[PDB]
């Protein structure tokens, strides 16, 4: 694994182009994520 | 360590949780190659993840980057999409969760969009599919995402016009 960008914690991925896209982020360090929920789905074809 | 506690479709707690699934679903640029075609989801059961060793490991650190950065820990909820999720649920996530060919550098990817979380859960750019049909649009086999507490703290902002 890489390191974070010095004096910072986490990148955030500010969508730029795509209007509708939001965020996302990346940790450098395992213990800076904990999974509280798993999510069991499908994907729906559309009507 | 890990306990896997059921949510009933009643709690308020399960329908805050598909609401976020299902309200931050977008279209991709790819059309569905890498996630599959779909606008919304089937929420087949919702699993709260009990393990007090790594939680402590969470708010340890947690503790940590909020003193380096005047009590504000920037703490948020995102999604996360992995074919090792069964990996993770058990022994947390550290560096053989890494997405060392990622945009911003190897490390661990969160995203706000579910759909976007839904894109690795195959693998990268989907992989090949689910293994039982080898399709990235399968509409039977069921996945996986998890919903995660992260720790941002001081974030390095990068734009990606
Ligand atoms: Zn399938």
């Amino acid at each position: 694994m890489a390191h974070s960008p010095p004096g910072h914690h986490s990148v955030t991925g500010r969508p730029s182009v795509n209007g509708l896209a939001l965020a996302e982020y990346v940790i450098y360090r395992g213990e800076q994520a904990y999974p509280e929920y798993l999510i069991t789905y499908q994907i729906m074809r559309p009507e | 360590g890990t306990i896997l506690i059921d949510l009933s479709p009643d709690d308020k707690e399960f329908q805050s949780v598909e609401e976020e699934m299902q309200s931050t679903v977008r279209e991709h640029r790819d059309g569905g190659h890498a996630g599959g075609i779909f606008n919304r989801y089937n929420i087949l059961k919702i699993q709260k993840v009990c393990n007090k060793k790594l939680w402590e490991r969470y708010t340890h650190r947690r503790k940590e980057v909020s003193e380096e950065n005047h009590n504000h820990a920037n703490e948020r909820m995102l999604f996360h999409g992995s074919p090792f999720v069964n990996a993770i649920i058990h022994k947390g996530f550290d560096e053989r969760h890494a997405y060392i060919g990622g945009m911003f550098g190897a490390g661990i990817y969160f995203a706000e969009n579910s759909s976007k979380s839904n894109q690795y859960v195959y693998g990268i750019g989907g992989g090949t599919g689910c293994p039982v049909h080898k399709d990235r649009s399968c509409y039977i086999c069921h996945r996986q995402l998890l919903f995660c507490r992260v720790t941002l703290g001081k974030s390095f902002l990068q734009f990606s016009a």
